């Protein structure tokens, strides 16, 4: 799944991927920071992804999700709320 | 004010965590857990040549959910990005007592050590 999402992230968007490199886990991750949100999306190799979206004025989650998915186009109708929840 | 987790992790990061007392903080920024530990919990997708282990976290460093698992708040968890950002102390990663090891998974199957 990272692979491709890595190219789809790369081609639609200007977001910074970060990949992580363990012995047992490869993982993507995109950080995002503005005046209004601290943002985070994680996914995993083990097809799973978690969504953060943390609001700076309140200091409560505007989106705090835990999915697992089956599916490169399930990864991206995820992926695609969490990109309509900073903007 | 402590409580029991589970996390199945590499033999490096069991290593690490074993050396310095203290939990590791994930690459990705939050460093997940089982709550209440749970070995079958997250097992399934835990990878051959994994270590289950179990210890002890204070409750004030984990955010627990309805799913079975909690964060680990450490300086680059949202909750510790946000905690600079606003001026505040900025969380480290909890030490970790009673490390014990109760699982591995072997052969695509969960052991219990
Ligand atoms: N690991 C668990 O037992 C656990 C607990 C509850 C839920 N989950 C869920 O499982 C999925 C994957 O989580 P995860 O914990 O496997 O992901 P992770 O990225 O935290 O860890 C993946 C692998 O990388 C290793 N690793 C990560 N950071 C490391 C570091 N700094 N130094 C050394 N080794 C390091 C870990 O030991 C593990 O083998 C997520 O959806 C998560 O919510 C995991
Ligand atoms: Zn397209």
């Amino acid at each position: 799944m990272l692979n491709k999402f890595k190219l789809w992230v790369s081609k639609h968007t200007d977001y910074t991927v970060i990949h992580n490199e363990n012995d047992l886990s490869y993982s993507i991750i995109i950080d995002f920071e503005d005046d209004r949100y601290i943002s985070r999306f994680t996914v995993w190799d083990d097809l799973s992804c978690m969504s953060e979206v943390m609001d700076v004025d309140t200091g409560l989650y505007k989106l705090n999700k835990r999915n697992e998915f089956s599916t490169f186009d399930e990864l991206l109708d995820i992926f695609d709320d969490f990109m309509i929840s900073i903007k | 004010m402590t409580a029991t987790v589970g996390r199945w992790m590499g033999p490096a990061e069991y290593q690490q965590m074993l050396d310095t007392g203290t939990v590791v903080q994930s690459s990705t920024g939050t460093t997940h857990v089982a709550y209440p530990a749970d070995i079958d919990a997250f097992g399934k997708q835990a990878k051959n040549g994994a270590m289950y282990v179990e210890f002890d976290v204070p409750e004030k460093s984990l955010v627990p959910t309805n799913e079975g698992w909690a964060k680990i708040v450490g300086p680059d968890s949202i909750e510790g990005r946000l905690a600079k950002r606003k001026g505040l102390p900025v969380p480290e990663m909890p030490t970790a007592e009673n490390i014990t090891v109760r699982g591995e998974k072997i052969n695509g199957e969960v052991e219990a050590k």
